[PDB]
């Protein structure tokens, strides 16, 4: 099976080391960042790495599609115009290959979920955020991401989680939602899909170093004060991230198919 | 006596915190939200004592910037406050029954340029905003929320950001530690040792704002309150203030 992730925020919000740490990874090798003076008028360009994940038993086509350039520019005004034209180029490739006559061969180029990392370094959404998931909201399954949560004490955390969900809904964008859990599920499963959803949005932590989280070497971020441990539950919520991504990318697919899909499909009619 | 700070910053990275910091005190600190349509300046001023002087502080924070989808010409209104102050300086000096010992001096004599812990380098806002300034203000550029990078990402953050200055020929002021000094501030204390500090707690350890390993606070206070502070005002009156003057 294959998934396609976008990836949306601004530059230099460890982005492309959080998307390296959940699947250890290497999709940035000759990614060059531009100066200053070349990114007053930058625009957003689309970059699609493909690897091969075979997390656990299961093995899967990962898709990672970045764009760099979003929000470099001054004047942001059309730093959505190619994202947008992008995820409904796929819906339009997809409608004409389910249409002809060689529907055994379709390759499912949709997005099936959007990473948006929102800045921990505010008071909360910024009107660039506002806007574009509610660019995107009706066509792609948003996943709202605090990045660089080791800035925030627990305190500022909890601050900036409750006032980002009350934005959401101030704004009424519409991000994706975990499924309920049903009853027939064992007990450890219905919390474990209630732990997930009162953790939105995400404070995540990346990292390619390994540090000494005394006793053992571990993914994490040195200081001279401390160590941030990336799969520390009690340090950041990377591990929640990495176990709902997983756990729910068959449910992020079929939402992707039966709602925003559907809703592209009949917008369509002239 | 005078002394006037320019605080430049995104909204939320610390500005009110830092001089709160600075100069161990709570000014007026009421946050702005991110939906501000344009630039704007708040001036408050306060009576302190630093040491033994009578200071008259005045604070100017920028509100509203970098929030806008459209960021063009955010430097318009803060280059607007600073010629203001320009201008008042000279009707006062072209009085004929003039008073220039009794007058308070409003121009800006230091810019706290905050720079965003990217890690990267400078954001064109940055690059834009600092090149409107740097010929009117003694402009001091300053990571904030420094916590964010880890002691190997420190150096190297801080050699980008100078390396763009320098290669974009932006104009800091030079003082009469390596730069930009990265700061970190905190009205909140942490029990270290005995005494109680100013200090951000994490569940894995404590920022000490007054620890040298831990940041350059100790070094800008030093730098631009404790040593430089007349230096400041001379630059702001020999060089900036006569640039405009000029014409
Ligand atoms: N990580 C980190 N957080 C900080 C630091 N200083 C302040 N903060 C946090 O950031 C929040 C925002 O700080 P403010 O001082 O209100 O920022 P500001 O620039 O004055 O924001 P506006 O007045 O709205 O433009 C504070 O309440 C602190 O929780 C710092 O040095 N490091
Ligand atoms: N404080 C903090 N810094 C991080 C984290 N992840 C990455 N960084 C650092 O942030 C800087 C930019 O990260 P990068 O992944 O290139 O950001 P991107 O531009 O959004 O892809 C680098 O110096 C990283 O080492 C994190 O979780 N917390
Ligand atoms: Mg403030």
């Amino acid at each position: 099976f294959e998934f396609t992730l976008m990836v949306v925020g601004e530059s230099g919000l460890g982005k492309s080391t959080l998307i390296n740490s959940l699947f250890l990874t290497d999709l940035y090798p000759e990614r060059v960042i531009p100066g200053a003076a070349e990114k007053i008028e930058r625009t957003v360009q689309i970059e699609a790495s493909t690897v091969e994940i075979e997390e656990r038993g299961v093995k899967l086509r990962l898709t990672v599609v970045d764009t760099p350039g979003y929000g470099d520019a001054i004047n942001c005004r059309d730093c959505f115009k190619t994202i947008i034209s992008y995820i409904d180029e796929q819906f339009e490739r997809y409608l004409h290959d389910e249409s002809g006559l060689n529907r055994r061969h379709i390759i499912d180029n949709r997005v099936h979920c959007c990473f948006y990392f929102i800045s921990p370094f505010g008071h909360g959404l910024k009107p660039l955020d506002v806007a574009f998931m509610k660019a995107i909201h009706n066509k792609v399954n948003i996943v709202p991401v605090i990045a660089k949560a080791d800035t925030l004490t627990l305190k500022e955390r909890e601050r900036l989680k409750k006032r980002i969900l009350d934005e959401i809904e101030e704004h009424n964008i519409k991000i994706y939602h975990l499924p309920d859990a049903e009853s027939d599920e064992d007990e450890d499963f219905k919390e474990q899909t209630r732990l997930l959803k009162a953790s939105i949005p995400f404070s995540v932590v990346g990292s390619n170093q390994l540090i000494e989280a005394k006793g053992k070497k571990v993914r994490g971020r040195l200081y001279p004060w401390g160590v941030v441990e990336v799969e520390n539950p009690e340090h950041n919520d990377f591990l929640k991230l990495r176990t709902m991504l997983i756990t729910h990318m068959q449910d992020l697919q079929e939402v992707t198919q039966d709602l925003h899909y559907e809703n592209f499909r009949s917008e369509r009619l002239k | 006596f005078c002394f006037n700070i320019l605080c430049v910053g995104e909204t939320g990275i610390g500005k009110s915190t830092l001089m709160d910091t600075l100069f161990n005190t709570k000014f007026e600190s009421d946050p702005a939200t991110h939906n501000e349509p344009g630039v704007r300046l708040k001036a408050r001023s306060y009576e302190l004592q630093e040491s033994n002087v009578r200071l008259k502080l005045t604070i100017v924070d920028t509100v509203g910037f970098g929030d806008q989808i459209n960021k063009d010409d955010s430097y318009k209104p803060i280059v607007e406050y600073i010629d203001a102050q320009f201008e008042a300086y000279l009707q006062e000096e072209l009085k004929i029954k003039r008073s220039l010992f009794n007058y308070h001096d409003t121009r800006i004599h230091a810019c706290l340029y905050f720079i965003a812990p990217t890690g990267h380098s400078l954001k064109s806002l940055d690059l834009v905003t600092m090149k409107k300034l740097d010929s009117k203000v003694n402009i001091i550029p300053i990571i904030a929320k420094a916590d964010t990078i880890a002691k190997n990402e420190l150096h190297k953050f801080k050699s980008k950001i100078m390396s763009e200055l320098v290669s974009n020929g932006v104009q800091i002021y030079q003082f009469p530690v390596h730069l930009p000094f990265a700061v970190v501030g905190s009205t909140e204390e942490v029990k270290i040792g005995n005494k109680m500090a100013k200090a951000r707690q994490y569940p894995w350890g404590v920022v000490q704002v007054e620890n040298e390993n831990h940041c350059d606070f100790v070094k800008l206070r030093e730098m631009l309150i404790r040593v430089n502070m007349e230096d400041l005002r001379e630059q702001t009156h020999t060089r900036h203030y006569e640039l405009y003057r000029r014409c």
